[PDB]
């Protein structure tokens, strides 16, 4: 479903900024820039997909070494302009928090096969 | 020397006389002793005739190879094209089961510098270098005090002996590695750089010590050619069998009742030394679990081959394993084979220098899988897996000493893989 | 084979070459390419990588290309089963201590040892002991 | 224009086109796809798969 | 249950550290110039580890940054390959060195003769372990792999630090059982210079082995007994 | 199973024989559900199908197959082939040109 | 360089056995059906040099290379960024096609493509890759050669020093 | 499995094992007809049959 | 001031005074710094998360770390070096930031 960018435990992101799924991605929907935070890891400035150009086919997920990025469980998020269906990395990292506990159920369910 | 049976060496016989020191090891006792003898007229003889000599008597050499020591001398170039030639003795004796070379340093260091101008001339080397190991501090300075000796009467340097012959000879000293003792890389540390071997397409015949054509030999060839030279290289030929004819230094050690280091002709049954010079294994000749005969390097063999097993080069590679050193290690029934050898792989993981990638990650990971079988934790599948590593490593690498990781290990699983199944599976049971 | 020229056999091919060719230098040469991390044409030849493995019919273990010296008359294997054989195994040795920074390595696209072991190594990994650890230290501003 | 935006893009990321070429029968059209990558390649399916 | 040197990098430390200044002495110096006349003038690197040990034997143990750098400058070389060769060999030690450094030998051949026990009861008396200086400082404990000394299996050895150059001796006891390896590293404390080789024999004889804590004395077969041959020629 | 056939070709006929086709998938579902083995799901090449999670994550060379199969993906040999398969429609093949 | 021994024998031999008719220069550009300005913009003929990253040779004019390595590149125009998400934003149609996909084993062919159409064209050709090291390190013999130093100086020596 | 402990791709490599021969064939030399026809069924007994094959290769 | 600035790294996984790595992303727009280009908000940065974790204390000379306590739910298993490191200067997880230190090397 909505895609959703996710954090540690400890409030980091999981993203290392691989960019595997934007060279995954069938529709070209991801585009990613990064740089050095100054602490020093490697953390993306820039995590935006377009959901109207997303297919929702899940490489992204399977390309992601980290689990950072997943396709969440909502289905109702319609919007009345196009403009609120291109998703930032504040948006992604939001829902992410909104659907954590969910997200983190179905992704130990889904360990076990894979 | 008989054909049938060989052994029971006598005292007429051997090369190395006062090895036990008892006797005067410096020049005063030295020349009592047939040391520095009739060198002049050994050495005026002329650089062809020790070769075709050394060549008769059929000396192989001591430290591993096994190659025939006239025929490497005959490499060495005739004439020069502006380069000068060296002689450098290994002395460096690292070998985890060798004890031999020592006991020549300290105790005849004369016989070691008179060989060391017998082999210069032959080979027509200017100078020489006796490379010693760090750790032997005083027998450096036994043989640092022989080559002042023999400077001082003049049997070195320029008319050395007074033959037209011109010979200096100087003593060089390592800070410890096993790797050193290889012939490049003993050559790469007495230039000043790490002791790494080099790649052996160039030759050092071809190029060697400061890009000069040089020969590496054992302590142990140099000191008995001169008594070869002497004494005659049919009466040298005549102990042992055929293509395998001198005396030897055998060191035993391990679970013996008496551990000793004697001088043997080669081709001695290895349970007659072991009940003869050694007194006999702990325990009785029952209680052997293994023998390693050559030193660490070579595979170990179990008590069944030990039974018929002959103390030769070509007779141990038969049985699967070598005479590197003549360096016998007796294990008894109570010893645990599997940490024997994995001390031995420590031993490598530590020896080696880390240049080429199969040694300096391969003989890490030998090292890990031992610790794991030395406990149990391992799996039944890998000791194929251990075989398998072990073939990666052998002929992949720069030097020998990715052989010679390989190899112990080899043997363990070669004649030792019920022990390591037991413990596996005993493991898991219990 | 005018004067300097020598002629080489790489994978049963004629190959005219001069002299101070080495067999790797014959196999580039011939078209074949063989499997390189430590050698560099402007640098001082190495050897350590040992990657380069052949087989030469007169040499008993194979030889590395970069350092061995051709010969006249020479005939160079690239291709034989022994050769794949510790192609594999000098690249499972190059992984066992590599650490698993491919995702945050900035090589990821570019790298030599990513690219050979797809083309010149197994699959799957054998490997379950510790591996080893380095403190790095600063170089400089670039 | 499926035919020639698949030529841009991985095989294995021309999977999700042959889905969408017929919405009834998804399966049978991405059947035909992996298969003749399977023939080219010269892979071997499992038999549970 | 490392040795001495942990890190493969220069550790800041007050005593070790680009301001620390070290030379030779003026006789050290002499010596120095009678090492590097042993080798070609153009090749004057070949003298690089022998003026380390005497650098190690003057500066009390220590292979420090400012030897290093001084051998490198006396030889004339980049300070990197001071620094690897330094770096490469196990007797260089670039930490802090006790009076003595005892080291004993784990490597096979004294593991079957009781090495291990020999080691516990030096570990235990002296108090410290593999790699760490007695508290006092007298003793470094070491293991360094074969010494050669492998009919004699049951050995350490003793690197005198304290008076420098002029009194530096590297010696070898073997043959000793674990009170006998206590025995030798207190009379080392007192001051007192104990039998050097072997204790129950003088070298490797046919005289006996050491099993367990005891040596059992067996002779049977001696081979050099009697006149030696002496002067011979072929004619 | 047993293929379903009429003769008239007329629109009837072809209902019943998609309905008779039905019956026939329902036949082969089961025949499917009590045969179906254990064991591999997907090729236990690793170069050509992505690895397992677990594998990627404490092996080295897993993760350089997961890198360069999400990346770049595998390369096909050249050559050519047309391959089909009866779709419920009727033949659907792919004739794939690969240099 | 041998031989590929594979569907490239096939591949080589349809195009031995056939060939193409002559037409004059441009004239199938119209055929083409494409806009005529596209024809305006000018071509580059150039083979990629090879990364410096990497030491492998296939990318490169090499004889291991056996696929096409000749690239047809029309010249870059104008981008800009989005105002609403700083995309990358284009009006180039021909923006990435010959990067992609007009790839040619032999200059002449790639010539021949864009004479054919009408496109001016200006070839450039690789700088040339010699495997020749220098006389310093010809070979590993040459490391541990007399050359770094000179001979040994043997005044050292015991002798010569009394 | 016992790809676990034992790794070797270039035994278990057939995708880039594949090769292309050549021949060349003329019309002077007659086809065989032989070949064809002679092994061809000339009563209903005769008659042989090729079975569906049942799986697809996989490596078990 | 930070128009003029060098781009320098405070250094918990770095050193302190090294260059770091930037982009132009947002130097039209005048953001200098990482969470500027990306968070517009006042609120917590992950950045700001990470330091408040504490460096944790472990025995020996490597620490394996998977990140999270399931290996195969996490980051690459990593072999983090614990030599010369203490509290105050702790090695670092580059996948998830956690901080490391250990006293082994000083003998203890
Ligand atoms: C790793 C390694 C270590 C070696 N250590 C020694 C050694 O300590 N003493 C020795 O005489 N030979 C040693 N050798 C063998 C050397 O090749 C030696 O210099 C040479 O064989 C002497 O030749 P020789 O048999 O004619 O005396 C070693 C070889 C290798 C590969
Ligand atoms: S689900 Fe597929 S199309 Fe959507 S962002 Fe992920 S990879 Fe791209
Ligand atoms: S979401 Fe995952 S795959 Fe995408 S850039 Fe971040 S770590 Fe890489
Ligand atoms: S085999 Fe081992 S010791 Fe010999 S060169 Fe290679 S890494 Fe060094
Ligand atoms: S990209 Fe290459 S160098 Fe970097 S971690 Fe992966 S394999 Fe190692
Ligand atoms: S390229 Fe490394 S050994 Fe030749
Ligand atoms: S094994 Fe200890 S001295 Fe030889
Ligand atoms: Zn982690």
């Amino acid at each position: 479903g909505e895609h959703a960018l996710r954090r540690y435990p400890t409030g980091e992101e999981r993203c290392i900024s691989c960019k595997l799924c934007e060279a995954i991605c069938p529709a070209q929907a991801i585009t990613i820039e990064a740089e050095e935070r100054e602490d020093g890891s490697r953390k993306t400035t820039r995590y935006d997909i377009d959901m109207t150009k997303c297919i929702y086919c899940g490489f992204c997920q399977e390309a992601c070494p980290v689990d950072a990025i997943v396709e969440g469980p909502n289905f109702e998020f319609s919007t009345e302009t196009r403009e609120e269906l291109l998703y930032d990395k504040q948006k992604l990292l939001e829902n992410g928090d909104k659907w954590e506990q969910e997200i983190a159920a179905n992704l130990r369910t889904e360990s076990l096969y894979r | 020397p008989e054909k049938t049976t060989f052994g029971g060496l006598r005292d007429q016989d051997r090369i190395f006389t006062n090895i036990y020191g008892r006797h005067d090891p410096y020049i005063k006792g030295a020349e009592a002793r047939g040391d520095w003898y009739m060198t002049k007229d050994l050495v005026g003889k002329g650089r062809d005739w020790i070769i075709d000599q050394i060549k008769k008597s059929g000396l192989r050499g001591r430290g591993g190879a096994g190659f025939a020591s006239g025929l490497k001398w005959s490499f060495m170039p005739k004439v020069s094209d502006g380069r000068p030639s060296y002689l450098v003795v290994n002395g460096d004796e690292s070998e985890p089961g060798t004890c031999k070379d020592r006991e020549i340093m300290r105790h005849e260091p004369h016989k070691l510098v008179e060989g060391c101008l017998v082999a210069g001339t032959a080979m027509g080397a200017r100078a020489g270098y006796i490379y010693i190991r760090g750790e032997f501090v005083n027998e450096r300075k036994a043989v640092e005090r022989a080559v002042a000796e023999a400077y001082a009467k003049g049997y070195l340097g320029k008319n050395a002996c007074g033959s037209g012959v011109d010979f200096d000879l100087f003593v060089h000293y390592g800070a410890g590695a096993y790797i050193c003792g290889e012939e490049t890389a003993l050559i790469e540390s007495l230039e000043g750089k790490q002791g790494k071997p080099r790649l052996k397409p160039p030759f050092p015949a071809g190029m060697g010590l400061y890009g000069c054509p040089t020969t590496v030999t054992n302590v142990e060839t140099v000191a008995v050619s001169p008594t070869i030279l002497r004494r005659g290289p049919e009466w040298f030929s005549s102990f042992g069998r055929k293509n395998n004819a001198g005396t030897k230094l055998f060191a035993i050690s391990g679970h013996v009742n008496r551990p000793v280091t004697v001088e043997e002709e080669m081709s001695i049954p290895l349970r007659e030394l072991i009940e003869r010079h050694a007194g006999g294994v702990r325990g009785g000749w029952d209680n052997l679990l293994a023998i390693i005969p050559g030193g660490s390097s070579v595979p170990l063999l179990p008590k069944k081959m030990c039974d018929d097993v002959i103390m030769d080069f070509d007779a141990l590679r038969t049985a699967q394993s070598g005479l590197g050193t003549a360096a016998v290690i007796v294990m008894n029934k109570d010893t645990d084979v599997i940490d024997a050898i994995a001390r031995l792989s420590y031993f490598y993981k530590h020896e080696s220098c880390g240049q080429c990638t199969p040694c300096r990650e391969g003989t890490g990971w030998l090292y890990d899988i031992m610790s794991r079988m030395r406990k149990g934790d391992a799996r039944l599948e890998e000791i194929d897996m251990l075989w398998e590593i072990t073939k990666q490593i052998e002929g992949h690498t720069i030097c020998a000493l990715g052989d010679a990781a390989a190899w112990p290990v080899q043997g363990l699983i070669r004649h030792f893989r019920s022990e390591m199944e037991d413990r596996i599976k005993n493991a898991d049971q219990q | 084979l005018p004067a300097d020229k020598m002629e080489v056999f790489v994978n049963g091919e004629a190959v005219v070459v001069p002299k101070n060719f080495t067999v790797l230098q014959a196999c580039d040469a011939a078209g074949v390419d063989v499997p390189r991390f430590c050698y560099h044409q402007r640098l001082s030849i190495a050897g350590n990588c040992r990657m380069c493995l052949v087989e030469i019919e007169k040499a008993p273990k194979p030889v590395a290309s970069c350092a061995f010296p051709a010969g006249p008359g020479m005939k160079i294997k690239t291709d034989t089963p022994v050769i794949k054989k510790a192609r594999e195994g000098v690249m499972e040795f190059l992984l066992i201590n590599h650490p698993l920074d491919c995702p945050i390595c900035d090589q990821g696209g570019e790298c030599d040892l990513q690219d050979q072991a797809m083309i010149f190594g197994s699959d799957r990994s054998r490997f379950i002991e510790y591996k080893r650890a380095v403190a790095d230290k600063n170089l400089g501003p670039l | 224009g499926t035919e020639k935006l698949l030529e841009y893009k991985t095989y294995n990321q021309g999977i999700p086109y042959f889905d969408r070429l017929d919405y009834v029968s998804m399966m049978c059209m991405e059947h035909s796809y992996v298969l003749a990558i399977e023939q080219l390649l010269n892979v071997a399916v499992p038999l549970r798969g | 249950t490392n040795s001495t040197d942990v890190f493969n990098v220069h550790h800041d430390t007050p005593e070790n550290n680009k301001d620390t200044k070290f030379d030779f002495t003026e006789a050290n110096y002499k010596l120095v110039n009678k090492i590097m006349s042993n080798y070609p003038s153009n090749y004057k690197a070949s003298a690089m580890i022998p003026l380390l040990d005497l650098a190690q034997q003057q500066n009390g143990g220590v292979v420090s940054l400012a030897v290093m750098n001084r051998v490198a400058q006396i030889l004339e070389v980049p300070p990197i390959k001071v620094y690897e060769v330094a770096t490469f060999f196990t007797m260089f030690n670039r930490s802090k060195m006790g009076k003595y450094h005892v080291c004993i030998c784990g490597t096979t051949p004294c593991r079957l003769q009781g090495a291990q026990k020999i080691e516990e009861a030096i570990t235990k008396h002296l108090g410290v372990g593999i790699g760490q200086t007695t508290a006092d400082g007298t003793f470094t404990l070491g293991e360094m792999e074969c010494m050669g000394a492998c009919v004699n299996a049951p050995m350490i050895a003793v690197a005198d630090y304290r008076n420098g150059v002029e009194g530096f001796s590297y010696n070898y006891y073997e043959d000793l059982t674990p009170q006998d390896a206590v025995n030798i590293l207190e009379k080392l404390k007192k001051g007192e210079k104990p039998k050097l080789g072997s204790q129950h024999r003088q070298t490797a004889e046919p005289a006996g082995a050491v099993v367990g804590d005891k040596w059992i004395p067996s002779s049977g077969e001696q081979t050099l007994m009697g006149e030696l041959p002496g002067p011979y020629c072929r004619d | 199973f047993n293929v379903p056939i009429a003769g008239h070709g007329d629109c009837y006929d072809r209902y019943l024989v998609r309905v008779q086709e039905m019956r026939e998938s329902l036949r082969i579902i089961y025949q499917c559900l009590n045969e179906m083995p254990d064991g591999l799901y997907k090729t236990p090449d690793q170069k050509v199908s992505p690895p397992s999670r677990g594998q990627m994550k404490q092996s080295m060379e897993s993760l350089i197959h997961h890198f360069k199969l999400f990346s770049e993906g595998y390369h096909v040999p050249a050559g050519e082939t047309y391959r089909a398969v009866e779709a419920p429609k009727g033949e659907f093949g792919v004739y794939l040109v690969s240099r | 360089a041998t031989a590929p021994q594979d569907f490239s024998l096939a591949m080589k031999k349809a195009d031995e056995i056939y060939s193409g008719k002559t037409v004059k220069a441009g004239d199938i550009g119209f055929s083409a059906g494409v806009p005529l300005e596209t024809y305006n913009r000018k071509v580059r003929i150039f083979c990629p040099a090879k990364a410096a990253s990497q030491s492998g040779l296939g990318r490169t004019l090499h004889p291991s290379s056996k696929a096409p390595q000749w690239k047809i590149v029309f010249e870059n125009l104008s981008k800009w960024e989005n105002p609403l998400m700083g995309w990358t934003s284009t009006a180039d149609p021909l923006e990435n096609v010959g990067r992609s996909t007009l790839l040619f084993y032999t200059k002449e062919e790639a010539a021949a493509f864009c004479a054919k159409h009408g496109w001016e064209y200006v070839v450039d050709e690789p700088n040339p890759r010699k495997h020749i090291r220098q006389k310093r390190y010809l070979g590993y013999g040459d490391n541990y050669s007399i050359k770094r130093k000179g001979v040994p100086d043997l005044a050292h020596l015991p002798s010569n020093r009394s | 499995p016992k790809l676990v402990y034992d790794i070797k791709y270039f035994a278990r490599d057939y995708r880039r094992n594949n090769s292309y021969t050549v021949r060349s064939v003329d019309s002077k030399t007659p086809f065989d007809y032989s070949k064809v026809f002679g092994s061809a069924p000339l009563k209903p007994a005769d008659v042989k049959t090729v079975r569906i094959p049942e799986v697809m290769p996989h490596r078990g | 001031a930070e128009k003029n600035k060098i781009p320098e790294t405070v250094g918990g996984a770095a050193f302190k005074g090294d260059l770091r790595g930037t982009s132009a992303v947002g130097l039209g727009d005048g953001l200098y710094s990482h969470t500027s280009k990306w968070m517009q908000g006042n609120g917590k940065s992950p950045m700001d998360y990470i330091n408040e974790v504490e460096p944790i204390k472990v025995k020996g000379l490597v620490v394996a770390s998977h990140g999270s306590d399931d290996p195969a739910l996490g980051c690459p298993v990593e072999y983090i070096s614990l030599k010369g490191t203490s509290y105050e200067n702790p090695a670092v997880c580059k996948y998830t930031g956690n901080r490391y230190y250990s006293d082994c090397w000083k003998h203890g």
